[PDB]
């Protein structure tokens, strides 16, 4: 009868609840990255035919989902639409220069796209142990690719991290400046891109993907408390 | 007491301020209750400020001819009593829900991530069910405080005021009222310029407008509600004896405050309120 | 139906010229960003260059700017690639691309697998 | 060859174009235009159904016409009353990524899929009186789209990998392969009578397709874009389709060509989803902009607008009465109109 | 080299789609009308019924 049915419905109610306790506490990041790039490994990294794989991982009690993408083809314009409400991107780039351009198109797209035009892209500039190497080898001429660069000269205020010959220093921040470029150029401060130096190897990738998402969701809470 | 301009513009000023803070008061209500997606917790400390507001503005007109019309109060000394207990306990509930929004603020903000799981929705209603139940408990002293009395010369019905009993005068109720109320400022403001200073210490490490806005929103409350306590302490010493010179001092001071105590119950839903983009379009 | 259609290009002598048209017919030509993608010998599928609804909009891959000009003609429906001073590694195949839907400012169109709107491709060779 | 086939592929396009141009001996409008316009449709929110914690990505009703199930991005199929509004069943999937729901004819099982490209058949008659995965087909090589029940045994489905399937599911081995489609299948419209299908399918084509034979009968183009919705006409003689460009298109299965577009210069936004109605003489379509649109299917022009969702209408149903339509959209609230 | 067969393949399908038996678009037309007007007074949304009937209220 109605009494029974609307008492099953409230029981059902009560575990909803319960689950959106978890669901609001937990964050999920989308990986994207191409085949070069080594996303493969940084999943490794966090030690805590199917389409779609979880990571699930936790810093300092906060527990985040990585969604790494399957057995999908190549075209992602209908999937990707899936994560409009991740609180993050995490975008994973090889540095070798070439694939380059193939990245900051694909970045390029991510940023502009209208249904995640809200979503903060955290941008790892994967393999900068190979980028210092194929830089100091001399062999691989970034010119040949971004002819801008013959021209670029690395800003005063960046940091420098000792022990890297100037060369290298000019190389990284100008492949992070593109994807910078590509990032402020369109759109408005809805969303923010948080560019890394990174390597498989890492063990702070973990941490770095924290301390932007506490920067993602400090931008959200200034909005949902009435702040901004 | 007092010349006759000076009321009057204190009235037209009070009216002003009644009609704004009531339409902003009954914007939020509806803005809350109609829109879901609205029914945050901050929201809901708002709306309860919000009602806060709405009651004190509503007690206002019995106020003002209190002050102004001087109509003997020939009207129930219960009336009198309860629209005072009334009031009291509004702008405490105002206070402590503009400390409990502060306090939230600083969650939220200086730990983004642990927010996220500390705060709990459910137990909000509760905390402003305690913000309430406490105004109240802090308020009921005024069925002590306050009567309906006269001149001891006269009749009485031309000279019945509605004031602070001289019985709570004589019998330093009065002071020990008036501490309790100075807690009512001194935990609010100290608790606000902490939490808000950490705040716009982590932002300011857009951000600039938020910190602007929160120093507007501390100097907004240290503005309205200095001069109601120090008007209320003025107003307990001025019944001591050699205290002649200082009467006018309460007088002037404690109608400046009249005007600040109705000018903040207007200006609140301004300050917390149309700063947020979701609330001007949800208006 | 959507179709576009190239010409041009060919047997070219290094330093040489080539200007590639491609017209586009079964939707509103005016409405969508274009793109030049090509595919060289052995390699895959690397976009050239784009340029937005009115022409307003305008990029190049690093490897060709400088050389390379793309324009459009919406009265006609064409989209053009001038390439001057040719080089051998510009030996490919070239396909005129168009953004998957109109308005946007998103394009998901280098796709090996079939991406549909996108043309047969014409051959460009720049040999001795 | 292929240049040589290429050549003959031409030739036989050119040969179908002036063959379906021969038969074009007039158009719907010039046909329909001495029937009386349908008139301002006023439809009002009758309910709204909440629960879902994030966007909504489809729902399906049920064959009585009253329970509705729908499936949210949050990990849950939720099966409601929609006369009450009681929540009769509240299903936790194990991918969170679904993109479609399917309601048995019978009631006794749901389907749903997604990202993790496998069919969960759910079954809803359990003698426990819990609900569990039936069984979970798997063998598409991308996301699948949709689903639908063709029975309590037989169910087909459209993938990411370009193809649908024809699955046995009590064996849980595709029973049929349907093949041709170039571009991702992003919905299909199974026919009155089973016998059929069409599906839309992101190459600005749709394709019919007997259930038996596993082929393709035909192919209708016209649109420029993707294809996100199809719906067949309630005669199953006809279908609509909802694109990327903005527009709807009706197609007639004989005639074999596009008879009507519905389009309007105010509207620059895609298409979710669209439903005909009881007597299919209004289309109405969900679109980007959070608000759908209600069609005369016939005139061709916007009779209604169904306004109240503050995000992408992703989903629309019209129940097998006509009664009332749900439309859900991202906002994680399903609306019932009447 | 799979490619010159998928062409064939296109080919020979275009050929089954080219030899159906087609019909003038005017009877696909009035078909649609005569449904429409037959069923016309039996959709609901269409011809919105009384408040008693509607089980939505
Ligand atoms: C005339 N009345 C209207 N006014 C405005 C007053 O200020 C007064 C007369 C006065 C007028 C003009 C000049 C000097 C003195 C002075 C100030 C005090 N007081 C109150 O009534 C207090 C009673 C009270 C509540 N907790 C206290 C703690 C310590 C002292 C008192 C109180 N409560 C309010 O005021 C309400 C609750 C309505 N907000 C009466
Ligand atoms: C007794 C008088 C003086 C004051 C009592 C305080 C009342 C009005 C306060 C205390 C808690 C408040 C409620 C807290 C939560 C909600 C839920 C929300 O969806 C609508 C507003 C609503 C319902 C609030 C309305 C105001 C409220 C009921
Ligand atoms: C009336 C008074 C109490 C208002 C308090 C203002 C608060 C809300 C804000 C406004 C601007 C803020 C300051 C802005 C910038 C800096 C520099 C930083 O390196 C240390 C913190 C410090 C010094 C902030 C402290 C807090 C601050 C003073």
């Amino acid at each position: 009868e109605d009494k029974a049915a609307v008492e099953r419905s409230k029981m059902i109610e009560k575990q909803l609840q319960k689950d959106k306790q978890v669901y609001r506490r937990t964050l999920r990041l989308l990986l994207l990255g191409a085949d070069n790039s080594g996303k493969s490994t940084i999943v490794k990294q966090m030690r805590i035919t199917s389409g779609i794989f979880e990571t699930k991982f936790q810093v300092d009690k906060v527990n985040f989902h990585m969604f790494d993408v399957g057995a999908q083809r190549d075209e992602r314009r209908k999937w990707i639409q899936c994560f409009n409400d991740v609180t993050a991107i995490i975008f994973v780039v090889d540095s070798s220069d070439n694939r380059l351009q193939e990245a900051l198109n694909d970045f390029k797209s991510i940023w502009n796209n209208r249904w995640l035009r809200t979503i903060s892209v955290i941008l790892f500039l994967n393999k900068q142990d190979l980028l210092a190497e194929k830089v100091l080898a001399g062999k691989s001429k970034i010119e040949d690719y971004f002819p801008e660069f013959a021209r670029y000269t690395t800003p005063e205020d960046a940091t420098p991290e000792p022990g890297e010959d100037p060369r290298v220093t000019r190389a990284k921040y100008f492949i992070r400046k593109e994807f910078v470029d590509i990032s402020t150029a369109s759109g408005d401060g809805r969303h923010i891109c948080y560019p890394h130096f990174t390597c498989s190897v890492d063990t702070e990738n973990a941490r770095r993907i924290f301390n932007d998402c506490k920067d993602i969701i400090l931008q959200m809470n200034l909005r949902e408390y009435n702040l901004v | 007491l007092f010349p006759a301009p000076l009321l009057a513009g204190v009235t037209a000023t009070c009216v002003a301020l009644f009609v704004v803070g009531i339409a902003g008061n009954l914007l939020t209500m509806l803005v809350v209750s109609r829109f879901r997606e609205l029914r945050t917790t901050t929201n809901l400390y708002l709306s309860s400020m919000a009602f806060s507001d709405l009651l004190i503005f509503l007690c206002m007109p019995l106020d003002l001819v209190r002050l102004w019309q001087y109509r003997p109060w020939n009207f129930g000394d219960l009336l009198c009593k309860l629209f005072q207990f009334v009031s009291e306990s509004c702008t405490y509930a105002t206070v402590l829900t503009i400390t409990a929004l502060s306090v939230e603020r600083y969650f939220a903000i200086c730990f983004p991530l642990r927010a996220k799981v500390v705060v709990t929705k459910g137990r909000v209603k509760l905390v402003i069910f305690v913000i309430w139940a406490v105004a109240f408990c802090s308020a009921g002293p005024i069925f002590v405080l306050v009567g309906v009395e006269h001149e001891n010369g006269t009749d009485p019905w031309d000279t019945n005021e509605c004031r602070p009993t001289e019985f709570a005068v004589r019998s330093g109720l009065l002071t020990v009222m008036v501490w309790v109320s100075s807690i009512f400022f001194f935990l609010p403001v100290f608790c606000l310029t902490v939490l808000y200073s950490l705040i716009g210490r982590k932002l300011w490490r857009n951000h600039k407008q938020t910190v602007k806005m929160l120093a507007v929103v501390v100097f907004a409350f240290i503005l309205c509600w200095l001069p109601f306590h120090v008007g209320r302490y003025l107003f307990s010493k001025s019944f001591e004896p050699g205290s002649l010179e200082i009467a006018q001092i309460s007088q002037y001071c404690n109608l400046v405050s009249f005007v600040l105590f109705y000018l903040s119950a207007a200006i609140n839903p301004i300050l917390y309120n149309i700063m947020s983009k979701k609330y001007r379009v949800a208006v | 139906q959507v179709q576009l259609q190239e010409s041009g290009g060919g047997l070219v002598q290094p330093g040489g010229s080539l200007r590639l048209s491609c017209a586009a017919s079964g939707f509103t030509f005016s409405n969508y960003k274009m793109n030049w993608v090509r595919q060289a010998p052995g390699k895959g599928l690397e976009w050239v260059s784009d340029i937005s609804q009115s022409g307003a909009s305008i990029s190049y891959t690093g490897s060709v700017k400088g050389r390379f000009t793309i324009s459009r003609d919406n009265a006609k429906n064409t989209l053009y690639l001038q390439m001057n001073s040719l080089k051998p590694e510009d030996t490919a195949v070239y396909y005129c691309a168009r953004c998957p839907a109109p308005f946007t400012r998103d394009c998901f169109d280098v796709t090996s697998t079939t991406y549909a709107y996108r043309g047969q491709g014409t051959q460009v060779t720049v040999s001795s | 060859e292929l240049d040589q086939l290429r050549q003959e592929a031409e030739q036989l396009k050119n040969q179908i174009r002036d063959a379906r141009k021969a038969c074009a001996d007039a158009t719907l409008s010039q046909i329909t235009n001495n029937i009386d316009p349908v008139g301002r449709i006023q439809m009002r929110t009758r309910r709204t159904l909440r629960g879902h914690l994030a966007k909504i990505y489809a729902m399906h009703w049920g064959t009585d016409s009253r329970l509705l199930v729908s499936a949210s991005q949050d990990g849950k199929l939720i099966i409601w009353d929609s006369y009450t509004t009681n929540k009769v069943h509240a299903i936790p999937l194990r991918s969170s990524w679904v993109m479609t729901c399917a309601y048995a004819p019978s009631g006794n099982y749901v389907a749903c899929g997604g990202l993790d490209n496998i069919c969960s058949i759910y079954n809803l008659k359990t003698r426990e009186g819990n609900v569990r995965v039936s069984r979970e087909l798997a063998g598409h090589t991308g996301y699948l789209s949709c689903c639908r029940f063709l029975d309590d045994n037989q169910i087909v489905t459209s993938s990411g990998d370009t193809t649908c399937a024809l699955w046995d599911i009590e064996t849980g081995q595709q029973t049929t392969t349907f093949t041709g489609h170039t571009g991702d299948v992003m919905s299909l419209s199974l026919a009155p009578d089973t016998r059929l299908f069409v599906s839309g399918a992101c190459d600005a084509s749709a394709k019919l397709w007997d259930v038996r034979e596993g082929m393709c009968r035909q192919t209708f183009t016209g649109h420029e874009s993707d294809i996100n919705a199809i719906c067949f006409f309630p005669n199953g003689n006809a279908f609509a389709t909802g694109s990327d460009d903005a527009t709807c298109r009706l197609f007639d299965l004989r005639a074999d060509q596009e008879l009507m577009t519905y389009s309007h210069d105010n509207i620059i936004c895609g298409i979710t989803s669209v439903s005909f109605s009881k007597s299919g003489r209004l289309l109405l379509a969900g679109y980007d902009d959070f608000n759908c649109n209600v069609w005369d299917a016939l005139k061709a022009d916007r009779a209604g607008v169904l306004a109240g969702h503050d995000n992408r209408v992703s989903c629309l149903g019209v129940t097998d009465d006509g009664m009332a339509v749900a439309t859900g959209s991202w906002d994680s609230f399903l609306k019932i109109w009447n | 080299t799979a490619s010159i067969a998928q062409a064939r393949k296109l080919v020979e399908q275009l050929k089954m789609e080219a030899n159906i038996d087609r019909i003038k678009v005017s009877k696909a037309a009035a078909d649609l009308m005569a449904y429409c007007e037959a069923h016309a007074k039996e959709d609901p949304l269409l011809t919105p019924v009384p408040a008693s009937e509607n089980p939505f209220r």
